């Protein structure tokens, strides 16, 4: 079939890898079948993303989809209160970072004037050669269509812009002349470190935030070894 | 076949089942 | 029985978790049956708190009482030389922070210069508005019980202080009026991350030397994840 | 049962009620199980409202759902080409006027002071207390949403105006006071004379463009008799 989808491939279950159950409902459409990094709430309780410990560990939703591509939400996994197995210790084989929603690099080659970004594929009226970067949010949101001033982020107020959106609906591509848009992909590396995040998202670059939780050997895998966060 | 693989522990959710439109995936193994 | 006491829920033997032999011996009353942070001496011996490594795991003297409630001094994992297994990575169930004697915070609630005390039964004599590590703690030990300077220590400002003893048979109380007592508590919480320090205690503060050990999932259960101290 | 769809209750088919192919693919989310307006286009074929020949009869296209409401796709008598049945003479039973879009009648009822409108329940911010016509749709298209400028139509006065729709996902409804609005929903009416126009929509309604199709004896019933439009 078209698609490989992320699965421990070694999990002991006797070796600091725990049982806890879920603290709120896991999004089956952006949550299911990836790899989250997971913490626990003031209750007993698994959050994806640090919670009042910070990251503890790496999930696995192993949902199932039927031969259209639909999630069943009767499954008993998935729920607060449903029961759920985090590791610390393992591999994990089709191993892939996990990130939500959308980002874009954006290169500005005109030397004056103005130039014209695509949103969702209409465009932003002139945006203008050096502008700030709440000037360039605004005339992103400004757009005819349902995305505001909280679906965005921008930041990289030089010529290199880099645009962040929370939805996975969204692209951001060229429209006028002395304009570049890259979307800033993501997939496996070999021999590379991977980190958790306050989000619940894991990928190859420690921020500010960042939680080492393994590392690959073959980009389709993953060795887990979680070094707990701690205040 | 495609050179695609998947690894790993087989759960639930890896299971191949009749479909709810009744096409039996476990015959077609063999095709 | 009456109280539930901590053990090891899940312990592998193989991946980390080692046999050593005890350097000292454990103080039943004091240190059986509690989750110890342990170290190792300048020789091959588990101690208690950090040795010359620093922490580098968990311990839980499992001791049974009698009929009585009295454990048996001829026990054979206990003693200098007898050996024990630490763990670095497992669970332990019904957990609860580990400390050693007894802590009691004192507040006088009256402006006159005259309250009192009672040590283990007895009265203390007049307690004015006093200095702490002096007046307070003279009043405390100038009393015919043989207790004396050092088994007390006397920390706080006029209106507030604590007392902390190493013994665990010393009880402070109030007696006269104008003065209240309150013996500190500790407890396990839910969703907690969990240290151990170079006294070889276990709770919820990362002091100046808190070495992270674990987390709750909930309140009862240690998850194990000993992130070994280091030069 | 939950519904009635339209349905011809006597059709001969002998008497000028006729065979036709369908020149354009039938949009079964908004065009199947209605009464539709047809005529010809400049081919043979039939279309959905006036194509050369004017309105020339009516025509229901009947289509099974599934048990959960969902339409086929792969139909026998949907797309452009296939053949389909046309009325002039006959009954059609569980008649309802076919309309597509919607339709808000919006009444100012402050004294002076701007006013505000929501869309999807999104505001528009302020609408001037003597507004035109342009300056009420500017603001109602000026809402953060996909809906644009061509989404949208409007007519009266300041004290009074409709807004209509073509697109049957817009709702428009008033956000505070100093404003009322209401959908106008269209249902069939005892003794009423219906009309085709040239979107393909019956109604109540002769408006510059309506070609007479039947009477409704009482309501769920329209007596066919179509008056073919002319040159």
């Amino acid at each position: 079939a078209l698609k490989t989808k992320p699965r421990w491939d070694k999990y002991d279950g006797y070796v600091g890898n725990y049982r806890g159950v879920l603290g709120e409902d896991i999004d089956l459409d952006t949550e299911a079948n990836r790899v989250l990094a997971v913490g626990t709430n003031s209750n007993g309780a698994i959050v994806v993303g640090a919670g009042q410990t910070g990251i503890k560990g790496l999930m696995i939703v192993a949902v199932g989809a039927d031969i259209h591509g639909a999630m069943l939400d009767g499954g008993i996994n998935n729920h607060a209160g449903d029961p759920q197995d985090v590791g610390k210790h393992g591999e994990i084989t089709n191993f892939q970072p996990t990130v939500f929603g959308r980002t874009f690099g954006v290169a500005i080659s005109a030397t004056e004037g103005n130039v014209k970004l695509a949103v969702n594929g209409v465009d932003t009226g002139n945006i203008a050669y050096d502008t700030s970067a709440a000037n360039l949010k605004s005339g992103i949101v400004a757009v005819d269509d349902g995305f505001t001033a909280d679906d965005f982020t921008v930041t990289g107020t030089a010529p290199n812009f880099t645009i962040v959106t929370t939805r996975t609906d969204v692209t951001i591509t060229a429209s006028g002349e002395g304009v570049t848009v890259t979307e800033a992909t993501s997939v496996a590396a070999a021999g590379t470190n991977y980190y958790g995040h306050a989000d619940g998202t894991v990928n190859a670059v420690k921020g500010s935030d960042g939680v080492y939780v393994g590392h690959t050997q073959e980009a389709d895998r993953l060795i887990v070894n979680v070094k707990d966060e701690e205040d | 076949t495609a050179p695609v693989r998947q690894e790993g522990i087989m759960t639930q959710g890896d299971l191949v089942t009749v479909t709810s439109d009744g096409i039996d995936l476990n015959a077609l193994w063999n095709s």
